[PDB]
RNA sequence: AAGGCGGCCCCCUGGACGAAGACUGACGCUCAGGUGCGAAAGCGUGGGGAGCAAACAGGAUUAGAUACCCUGGUAGUCCACGCCGUAAACGAUGUCGACUUGGAGGUUGUGCCCUUGAGGCGUGGCUUCCGGAGCUAACGCGUUAAGUCGACCGCCUGGGGA
């Protein structure tokens, strides 16, 4: 990526509903390649998370996202020997991409017997901001905060 | 023509700091910026000029 | 416990640490703080962020004899130079004066060697 | 550098107003030269070496 | 003159340069021998000693670390009088004199022209950068010559040994 500016992939949108925001998470969810079994999780974890939430199945998830999304981060890099900190605010769509990943992982590291229920407990621990989704993020504000003179 | 004793011509050659201005900022003679400096180490001296910001 | 409210703010920044000093308007100590005594060490202790905790733990040790305004008196180089005053200020404090206070000799004592690194 | 903070002014432009006031005055260039000792043989050689590099 | 010389003030004092004439009448150049000056360190006697810092001691680094880094620190660095007489004491270019296109500055005199809270035209002393002819092995030097000539003095004659 040094001379080559390069754009993004415009990923095909969600079969059920139609957001292109879910056929990101469904790509992040996937396993080997198997996209059968990939939405098939997802879709069972939304039916079982809006059903003890209260419906909305569309605002549930931008309920537990908006906990979970960063605005600012910090870079690495080293002007003279030693590694300094720089704290950058995320872009609006690397925004999400992010919040939708440190769901995905810590329901990985979760114990439950599924990950229909895995993911369910996980959207469902984010939206109350109480699990280790919203704590990924709440660790980035202290690391951000703290290098906030090298801005 | 320059004398210590003029501390109103003599507070414009100096900074804020106290530090005398150098004839690349002043645009003065070289003659001059010489004749100036003695005056105004002549007057800081004699109190009618600081030579710190802090007094 | 006795009553201030207008102070100064000292500070002391060299390149190996900071100590942030409260004193009042005459130069008598009411509290203070270092980078090194925040729990921090070696590279850690001399930098901005150690410098913004100090003065967040000296607010914190005065706050007790009730500051509302002080003028803060910068002193030496390094980091902390700026990192203290705005986590001073950001703390609940007006800040009435900002003065550099570096000692700088008119050509009086002669340094150590240069350091052959 | 002595800085005032003036009524209404906000604390960011009196801090940036205070660097600029040091920047002018050259505190920490005075302090990075006065750290260390420098010969004479070494402040001259500094010092026509700096008029080479005032020729553009 | 070279070494070198930097807060401000006074006393004593050496040199340089300019303007105008007046005076002396070749009294000049250079110099082996000689004589004087001559950074730093070092030496003697007596003071002074804040900082810095050979030696030294301690702490680290390292395979080792009799170093580089850190913490201390004695001589010395400072004053007086003596001594030493050497440095990459260098422009690595001996001193004096005459002659030979130019460009941009810096510093310091002075003659003049203006309504001037600045400039315009000269004319001397010194200084920096570029460069012409020429010189040079080349790099470069180039009216402040390493050009063109003359006077006198120093000096060189393969490397190591030295
Ligand atoms: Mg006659
Ligand atoms: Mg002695
Ligand atoms: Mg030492
Ligand atoms: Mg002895
Ligand atoms: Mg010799
Ligand atoms: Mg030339
Ligand atoms: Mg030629
Ligand atoms: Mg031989």
């Amino acid at each position: 990526p040094r001379r080559r500016v390069i754009g993004q992939r415009k990923i095909l949108p969600d079969p059920k509903f139609g957001s292109e925001l879910l056929a990101k998470f469904v790509n992040i969810l996937m396993v080997d390649g198997k996209k059968s079994t990939a939405e098939s999780i997802v879709y069972s974890a939304l039916e079982t998370l809006a059903q003890r939430s209260g419906k909305s199945e569309l605002e549930a998830f931008e309920v537990a996202l908006e906990n979970v999304r960063p605005t600012v981060e910090v870079k690495s890099r080293r002007v003279g020997g030693s590694t300094y900190q720089v704290p950058v605010e995320v872009r609006p769509v690397r925004r999400n991409a992010l919040a939708m990943r440190w769901i995905v992982e810590a329901a990985r590291k979760r114990g439950d017997k599924s990950m229909a229920l895995r993911l369910a407990n996980e959207l469902s621990d984010a939206a109350e901001n109480k699990g280790t989704a919203v704590k990924k993020r709440e660790d980035v504000h202290r690391m951000a905060e703290a290098n906030k003179a090298f801005a | 023509e320059i004398d210590y004793k003029d501390i109103a011509t003599l507070k414009n050659y100096i900074t804020e700091s106290g530090k005398i201005v150098p004839s690349r900022i002043t645009g003065t003679r070289a003659k001059y910026q010489r004749q100036l400096a003695r005056a105004i180490k002549r007057a800081r001296y004699l109190s009618l000029l600081p030579y710190t910001d802090r007094h | 416990r006795k009553q201030v409210s207008d102070g100064v703010a000292h500070i002391h920044a060299s390149f190996n640490n900071t100590i942030v000093t409260i004193t009042d308007r005459q130069g008598n100590a009411l509290g203070w703080a270092t980078a090194g005594g925040s729990g921090f060490r070696g590279s850690r202790k001399s930098t901005p962020f150690a410098a913004q905790v100090a003065a967040e733990r000296c607010a914190d040790a005065v706050k007790e004899y009730g500051i509302k305004n002080l003028e803060v008196m910068v002193k030496g180089p390094g980091p902390g130079r700026e990192s203290t005053i705005r986590a001073l200020n950001a703390a609940g404090f007006r800040i009435t004066n900002i003065t550099d206070v570096t000692p700088i000799p008119h050509n009086g004592c002669r340094p150590p060697k240069k350091r052959r690194v | 550098p002595v800085i005032k903070v003036r009524e209404n002014e906000p604390f960011d432009v009196a801090l940036r107003r205070f660097k600029r006031s040091c920047e002018k005055a050259g505190v920490l260039a005075e302090v990075r030269r006065r750290e260390f000792y420098e010969k004479p043989t070494t402040e001259r050689k500094r010092a026509k070496a700096s008029a080479v590099k005032r020729h553009a």
